[PDB]
RNA sequence: GGAGGUCAACAUCAAGAACUGUGGGCCUUUGCCUAUAGAACUUAUAACGAACAUGGUUCUUGCCUUUUACCAGAACCAUCCGGGUGUUGUCUCCAUAUUUUUU
């Protein structure tokens, strides 16, 4: 069949997407703003999945596996 | 809690991230937890503003 | 474990010989994620194409050390995979038969596209060129969307 | 219908060692 | 072929203490009786989850200027965070003797 697992992206890809959407004043980002309004149905789920991997007192820092738009 | 069980639904059950994964629009990586927390704070500020 | 914490292990032997060149890719990635503001859309795609190129080149470096010329120890190469200097899955695709010059892993994923097929960089050049010569127009594919790949076929 | 030497002959004309090298002329 | 995946799809998970298949007979398929093969997971101080939240409607109350927002008991129903087991696919790493026994 045709299933192939999801590609592991570089994390600098997410960092540049985050940094580029710091200030969004163009005719471009007319779609991305509507996506930002659309994600607010999904913000309790993102807060839950962040907060239930709070690291623990015996750990310094842990790497989580995130899924972004 | 023990007096009233709320008894989960064992059929169809569409989950969220398992169906947000099948799109081409979401992608996947691993980052530090504190970076993910800071990115969520930036995103959640930007949405409400 | 890309950050260096207490849980990490110290490095094996040959790493201090190849520490500087990898360092180059590190500082070059810290030019790419740096938020240069661009108004256009194509010029904002050029940045992500540069990032995916740098990730590809670092993985080609560790691959061409361990597999082709056998210049580093297996005990070091497992450490470089553990500490995320390399992409294990992209190297796993490089070890196959049809895929050696592969750009990135979104250009062979069939599920992402509209209709089945992979990205157009996976096509050989001569097949696209004979179809474009048959229709007589020209070959109009300059640079891919996902990677910026310009013909990542195995023969090309 | 191409030969294995001709593929390398066309490929050495290509700029920019990896896949990100152009088939264009500049 | 072997191990593994914080990979996917599809079945299945609360009921005469309770499952499916097969052969024969009776009724005329359903059903009843009789002989047989298999049953993973969950369950008896009862349930997938030694964990435990919220929403709707109707009653009964409590704060009492009215509605949201509420107080806390009941009945009926839903949503959500999760779990098992089975079949197929896919991905990765390696591999090609002297009394009953018989002297
Ligand atoms: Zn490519
Ligand atoms: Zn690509
Ligand atoms: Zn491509």
């Amino acid at each position: 069949n045709l299933y192939t697992p999801k590609a592991e992206m570089p994390p600098e890809h997410l960092r540049k997407i985050i940094n580029t959407h710091s200030d969004m004043a163009s005719k471009m980002y007319n779609t991305d703003k509507k996506a930002f309004l659309g994600a607010l149905k999904y913000l309790p789920h993102a807060i839950l999945k962040l907060l239930e991997n709070m690291p623990h007192p015996w750990e310094q820092a842990k790497e989580v596996k995130v899924l972004y738009h | 809690n023990e007096l009233h069980p709320t008894l989960p639904t064992n059929h169809n059950k569409t989950k969220l991230l398992k169906s947000l994964k099948n799109t081409k629009y979401f992608q996947q990586t691993t980052i530090d937890w504190v970076e993910a927390g800071l990115q969520l704070c930036r995103q959640g500020h930007n949405m409400l503003n | 474990p890309r950050i260096k914490t207490r849980r990490s292990k110290p490095a094996p032997d040959g790493f201090e010989k190849i520490k500087p060149t990898l360092t180059d890719f590190e500082i070059q990635l810290r030019d790419a994620q740096k938020d240069k503001s661009s108004k256009l859309a194509a010029k904002s795609n050029e940045q992500l194409w540069e990032i995916m190129q740098l990730h590809h080149q670092r993985s080609r470096y560790i691959y061409t050390l361990y597999y082709k010329r056998k210049a580093i120890s297996k005990d070091l190469y497992d450490w470089l995979i553990k500490e995320k200097y390399a992409d294990k899955l992209l190297i796993a695709k490089w070890r196959k038969t049809g895929y050696e010059k592969l750009c990135c892993l979104r250009c062979i994923q069939k599920n992402e596209t509209n209709n089945g097929s992979t990205c157009i960089c996976r096509v050989p050049r001569a097949q696209l060129e004979e179809e474009a010569r048959k229709k007589g127009t020209q070959v109009s594919f300059h640079q891919c969307v996902h990677c910026g790949c310009r013909g990542c076929a195995s023969t090309d | 219908h191409f030969t294995k030497s001709e593929l390398k002959r066309r490929r050495k004309t290509r700029k920019g060692d990896g896949p990100w090298g152009s088939w264009s002329s500049s």
